[PDB]
């Protein structure tokens, strides 16, 4: 399954 | 300005009594918390400030402030579940799911995001975001004549929370809150953006698998012919979640594997079956064993499309666990096939590699193969040509095999080998 979660990177 | 503060300086600056010093503060620990290399969540909680940017996603007279807490949270809450609760014990559902009614796209966005991390946390997470009453300005935000006005990256991350409030088992998520979500993930399922294409298959993804009666939820409003379609299309990232749509829809009913026949899916099988991408063939090989554990009209529809070579190329030279699923294919097919059908399945030339695979050391796989022999046995018994079948095994080194198999540690290896030597090699 693909992720869960994410930040928002910059 | 506010690149590289000392969480200490962070804490000093969120707790003066100035609006504008907090929120120099917060975006300084907006930019510490954005970084890819190990971003300080831990030493930002154990600094106590989740209550601060908590209290500042209220702020509505300074939006600036609202949006700097809004991406810090949502990073803290894209970590592991103990930070994700230290930002749900903060109190920060109520407060983005406010923010989602904001009058700035890019505040409601982060809202939108952070409520996704907070929902993909787990089911606990899940519920009590939906309990909270996200999903009605959630589906809110996207109600409008056509979605391509929408900004994409908004349209984007609206898809992917959506998405997350469909995921997770045990418990799935609360029938009412599925059938409220669908039919907005119905419409992005024909949206042309390929990552929102990719999320709303991973959405329907999850919601099929679980009894028929979700299953059913789902290819009740229509969405097959759509599926099949993006199972067509030429982007992995869209291929593989329709692809396991369509697998966990013919694990259902044979009546909603029929509704995957009719729209088409076979066809695209020929191809998905010799995917130069492992994990493409081996759930192909599934979906496909799952079809062939159906009416034997399905087997003979499977038949039709020219399938059966197809199986038996995987059966021959695949990765080891599409193998597997080749066997298992097989055996169901064998199981449940007509006696002309079973011939056909031999004709085609599937006895030489079913007996190569019995050298594998899966215990699992060696009974289905034995099944799958026995069933064939059975089907040349009726039509006189056991003799024909034994000398063909004998030939291919497959009687070696079995022989073998005779003392395997399976009692069930162990007798199935035993009873096909002492039934049909005299």
């Amino acid at each position: 399954y693909p992720k869960k979660k994410k930040a928002r990177i910059e | 300005g506010t690149v590289n503060w000392s969480v200490e300086d962070i804490v000093k600056g969120i707790n003066s009594n100035n609006l504008e010093s907090q929120l120099q503060a917060t975006q300084a620990a907006r930019k510490l918390l954005s970084r890819e290399k190990q971003p300080p969540i831990d030493n930002i909680i154990r600094a106590g400030l989740i209550p601060k940017f908590v209290s500042f996603l209220g702020k509505t007279d300074c939006s600036p402030i609202q949006f700097e807490s809004a991406w810090a949270l949502t990073n803290i809450a894209s970590g592991t579940s103990e930070q994700t609760k230290a930002v749900v014990d903060g109190g920060a559902i109520p407060a983005f799911i406010s923010l989602l009614a904001s009058p700035h796209a890019h505040i409601s966005e982060q809202a939108v995001w952070a409520l996704g991390n907070i929902a993909g946390d787990g089911s606990a997470f899940r519920d009590l975001v939906i309990k909270h009453g996200a999903i009605d300005p959630l589906l809110a935000l996207l109600a409008v004549p056509d979605l391509s006005t929408l900004a994409c990256g908004y349209l984007r991350n609206l898809t992917w929370t959506l998405s997350n409030l469909c995921r997770n088992k045990n418990p799935a998520p609360p029938l009412d809150a599925v059938e409220q979500i669908l039919p907005t993930l119905v419409r992005l399922l024909h949206h042309n953006d390929p990552e929102v294409l990719a999320d709303s298959c991973w959405a329907i993804s999850y919601l099929t698998d679980g009894p028929n009666e979700r299953i059913e939820m789902v290819v009740k409003k229509g969405v097959v012919p759509q599926l099949v379609k993006l199972l067509g299309a030429t982007e992995l990232p869209i291929v593989t979640p329709a692809l396991r749509a369509i697998g966990n829809i013919v694990t259902g009913t044979d009546e909603q594997t029929q509704k995957v026949i009719d729209a088409g899916a076979l066809a695209v099988f020929p191809s998905l079956l010799t995917n130069p991408k492992t994990n493409i063939q081996k759930e192909a090989t599934w979906t496909m064993s799952n079809i062939t554990a159906g009416r034997q009209d399905q087997i003979q529809q499977v038949v039709n499309h020219g399938l059966v070579p197809f199986l038996v190329g995987v059966l021959s030279k695949a990765d080891f666990k599409t193998q597997k699923e080749a066997a298992w294919a097989i055996t169901n097919y064998t199981s449940g096939g007509t006696v002309e059908q079973i011939v056909y399945l031999v004709h085609c030339g599937i006895i030489e590699p079913l007996m190569n695979l019995l050298s594998a050391k899966d215990t699992k796989i060696i009974q289905v193969i034995l099944d799958a022999i026995s069933n064939i046995f059975q089907a040349a018994e009726k039509l006189g040509e056991t003799e024909k079948l034994s000398i063909m095994i004998e030939e291919c080194g497959g009687l070696d095999k079995i022989e073998a198999l005779q003392r395997h540690e399976n009692e069930s290896v162990y007798k199935a080998s035993l009873n096909l030597i002492e039934k049909y090699f005299s």
